[PDB]
């Protein structure tokens, strides 16, 4: 009786990753994605940020992110969620973390879950920084702020720069530029 | 000598040209870039501002040279093409010259209307979201029949290529319908619709006119050509025929590197073009902003400011066993090349589902395409077909 | 290219030289220390190639005796990859002497 | 409340525009500006980041909202003015509100074409460079004997305005004919090329497509309508009936203030228009970049970016005896309004030279004029029917 899971949704019952599994579900029982958007109201252009994000958000909560991340990213915070698809299970909960403190929006999470990919695919760790995605995105700020010589057009980089630096270490290599 | 003033900072609104220069013996570095700024052109003259040396390499120089906005025609790539690398090829004074990139403002992207479909554009009347495609390059009724049996694996099109034109064996109108009679029977067999990318090339325009007329009169799906042995002003006729109709938009030391050519034919148009560098383009035809990159070939900074994406294609050759290699780098947003078919479609869709749970597609590829063998008897056939080539010489 | 053979080749030997390097402590540890060789080889047997990368992981457990094994990148690296230049091409000569000979062998058989 | 941040500085591309705003008793001046910059559009919100007010005047204060830059629609003034001020001169929570100014973008000028003509453009079939221009306004014979004679004076062009249409008593064709008939008769008896400003007014626009193919066949000058009773729309459909024939360029407390109404109009098309806020916009329609006057109603900063003038007007009335006051305010481009056309003529050609002698033209304007009466008789009488009014009272 998988009839339920169509009464859920235009009824506004539970919240986003509530639907985000329930999909999943229907998703196994034979269903065109086509015809899903006529008894719910979701096309699967819109269920397809969903399924990511609460395959996403299983993963959150599995490798131990805290508390206010888990309760705000069980009610609002969509799509920046599904902005992290890229990356692996085990370095998503410490950057569900980072972006949601400096509440960044779509394009900013995107560029954040590309830098934390660099930044994790290297085989080495560069000089001065350390795991956590806040020593990810000012290790690019700073690797892309070498290149200029002059002072009034890096302080771009530099207050992007003193946003997300974690350790001290990463602190010292930003205060170089200055 | 007022073509070189390093005292200026270049505007917000100039048109900005690099150029990795080598000049003769004795040759100063100085005087090769006012040998560019000045004969490109004739406050209506460049000047190269910058005269940056590259480290380890046979004595080039990034030359940046700064025209101005009202020296060109809105809307034109001919010209931006033309007055600016017509006779600075031709000087003896230097031994090679390469174009790495242009600027353009923002004040001249939006004279442009761009390609005519994006990466949001696309997805109306090609029914495939979310996931890359595929499509295989192939008498008349024996070519006809070909095709028949292609797309019935999973192609999501499949190629007119390698200059297939109206021959005396092979006319080109009983080609056509033989690749639709061939779509009308593998479109509700399948439950999917496919195209047959097909050739439009004629002598005159006025035959080029009649064979894309005849091709999509209401009869078939978006059918494109090519780029060279034609021109900027030969895929203008037929680029704006998307204009009415949405039918063309798959595009097939000393030189213009490819990343010029790039920004050129997205301006001109089209929805995915064929080919940190190879990742380069890639993130100027999909991106809307990019930070200047001097290791990526990126060497200025545009903002794209709201613009239609284009997406790519893949350039090695074939590639049935070496799938999830090119599923994260080419990423969502591109397009890739009947047992033989069917092998293409299932390992494509498996790996998709694995990068989604968050195991790492990089370091664990081919695995995936194992466990893809015990529900598909056309990849037992493959894996064993290619290559394991190791070393363990530690 | 040739580029790209030759920085690939960088890697490849010098991962290799790192192999004589724990090779060179394997038989060291064997006479000072029996308890740090037979736990030396339990870790040896792990199957990780790169070299370079397998030192790494040393550091992880052991920051110690991966310098010991990186000493020798100065001092074992001398006497052993600068005579590579003399004593390449002299097999490749005799590779042309011990495969040029079989060509001769199959034209005996026809003769 | 996030449609008022002022820690926003407004970027290189926006949108940006002004209101002199008037709220009922009580009403804050912060909410009364998020009642604005909301209510207009509905990241794609603008925002009031400045909240300056006005000195000396009825609690007036200055509203600086900025939209985005792809809210739009690229070449539309139609648009542009109407999804700002759209319902939102419909409140009661504000007595009055004005719309002082626009700033356009240098990204978003240049998607427009402009006007066909400008300060250079206009000279090509008219006669008439380096001083302004001369025109006066006008049975069916009887009406066209008239201006037979009034171009026979020096009147550059002459005016058939006060709305003449085909009437009963004088229809649309016969009076082309009789001002088409007088031009050929005064274009070789006075030495220079005339034209005669009609009407193009009709109820269709297929009509109004016959009164203005009918006028220029190959027959006749450059010969324009309004922008009252017609909008941005009507006037597009033959402003761009100047895209092939060169021929219609005239323009004939709680409101819009004209300098947003002439930013419409200059993008719009057209090469002389009919109106230190007197000198504000014009020297907007003339100039090429303008710097923030908040003393003239100038209060942005936007260079116009390579693109064609457009003269002004004489809005005063009858001026035939204070002819060098507006000679220095309008300066030599611009346009203004058979013995009784002969008066005209002299004294406006005299002034110019006694300009370039050196003379201060504002502080000797009348004496000038007096000394051409000496060879000129139809300046004998004017001066004498014009004011001397004065105050000696000290």
């Amino acid at each position: 009786l998988a009839q339920e899971l169509l009464r859920k949704l235009r009824q506004k019952q539970g919240n986003w990753v509530e639907w985000g599994q329930a999909i999943a579900s229907l998703q196994k029982s034979g269903y065109n994605p086509q015809d899903i958007f006529e008894a719910t109201g979701f096309e699967p252009v819109q269920q397809n940020q969903v399924i990511v994000g609460s395959q996403v958000y299983n993963s959150l909560e599995k490798s131990g992110a805290s508390a206010a991340t888990l309760a705000h990213y069980a009610t609002r915070g969509s799509d920046v969620l599904y902005e992290l698809r890229l990356l692996t299970h085990e370095e998503r909960a410490a950057a569900g973390d980072l972006t949601f403190t400096h509440k960044v929006d779509a394009d900013e999470a995107r560029e954040i879950a590309k830098a934390i990919k660099d930044f994790s695919r290297f085989r080495i760790l560069p000089e001065g920084f350390s795991n956590h995605p806040g020593d990810a995105v000012a290790y690019q700020a700073w690797k892309l702020a070498r290149q200029y010589s002059d002072l009034q057009e890096r302080s771009r980089l530099i207050a992007r720069g003193l946003r997300f630096a974690h350790s001290e270490t990463a602190r010292k290599q930003i205060e170089q530029l200055l | 000598l007022t073509y070189y003033t390093p005292d200026y900072t270049p505007k917000d609104t100039d048109i900005l040209a690099a150029f990795r220069v080598t000049p003769q013996p004795g040759v100063p570095f100085e005087e090769a870039a006012a040998a560019v700024a000045a004969e490109s052109s004739t406050r209506y003259k460049g000047r190269c501002y910058d005269i940056e040396p590259v480290p380890g390499e046979d004595n080039q120089f990034i030359a940046y040279i700064a025209y101005p906005l009202d020296l060109f025609e809105e809307g034109s790539i001919t010209n931006v093409l033309t007055s600016i690398v017509g006779n600075v090829f031709g000087f003896k004074a230097l031994r090679a010259l390469r174009l790495e990139d242009i600027r353009f403002p923002v004040a001249y992207i939006k004279t442009f209307q761009g390609p005519p479909h994006g990466i949001q554009v696309e997805r109306d009347k090609l029914n495939k979201y979310g996931r890359p495609l595929l499509g295989c390059t192939i008498s008349a009724k024996n070519y006809g029949r070909a095709v028949y049996e292609c797309l019935r694996g999973g192609l999501d099109f499949t190629k007119d290529d390698e200059n297939i034109n109206s021959a005396p064996f092979q006319r080109w109108r009983d080609r056509f319908l033989f690749v639709a009679d061939a779509i009308t029977k593998a479109q509700a067999e399948t439950g999917e619709i496919k195209g047959h990318y097909l050739n439009v090339t004629a002598p005159t325009c006025e035959e080029m006119l009649k064979r894309a007329e005849y091709a999509k009169e209401l009869k078939q799906p978006i059918i494109m050509h090519d780029y060279l042995t034609a021109g900027f002003t030969a895929n203008t006729t037929l680029a704006r025929w998307c204009r009415d109709n949405g039918v063309l938009l798959h595009i097939h030391n000393h030189g213009i590197h490819f990343r010029v050519l790039a920004k050129a034919l997205r301006l001109s148009g089209g929805d995915h073009i064929h080919t940190g560098i190879t990742m380069g383009f890639v993130d100027l035809l999909r991106e809307n902003y990019v930070e200047q990159d001097k290791s990526r070939g990126i060497y200025f900074t545009q903002d794209w400011a709201s613009l239609p994406g284009v997406m790519a294609v893949a350039s090695g050759g074939i590639h049935v066993w070496h799938m999830p290699a090119l599923v994260e780098i080419f990423g969502d947003d591109s397009v890739l090349q009947a047992p033989g078919a069917t092998a293409n479609r299932v390992a494509l869709e498996a790996c998709v589902q694995a990068r989604n749970e968050g195991r790492n597609l990089a370091r664990e590829g081919n695995d995936v395409i194992r466990e893809a063998a015990k529900w598909s008897p056309e990849l037992a056939v493959a894996c064993e077909l290619w290559k394991e080539i190791k070393f363990e010489f530690e | 290219n040739l580029k790209q053979i030759a920085k690939d080749t960088a890697k490849t030997l010098q991962s290799y030289l790192t192999y004589q390097a724990l090779m060179t402590v394997l038989a060291q540890l064997g006479e000072t220390n029996p308890p740090l060789a037979l736990w030396l080889h339990t870790f040896s047997v792990g199957k990780v190639q790169d070299g370079e990368a397998y030192v790494k992981e040393l550091f992880r457990e052991q920051p110690d005796l991966a310098l010991r094994i990186m000493t020798v990148r100065e001092h074992i690296a001398e006497e052993v990859a600068e005579f590579l230049p003399e004593m390449v091409r002299s097999g490749i000569q005799q590779a042309n002497m011990e495969q040029r000979r079989q060509h001769l062998e199959r034209m005996t058989h026809l003769s």
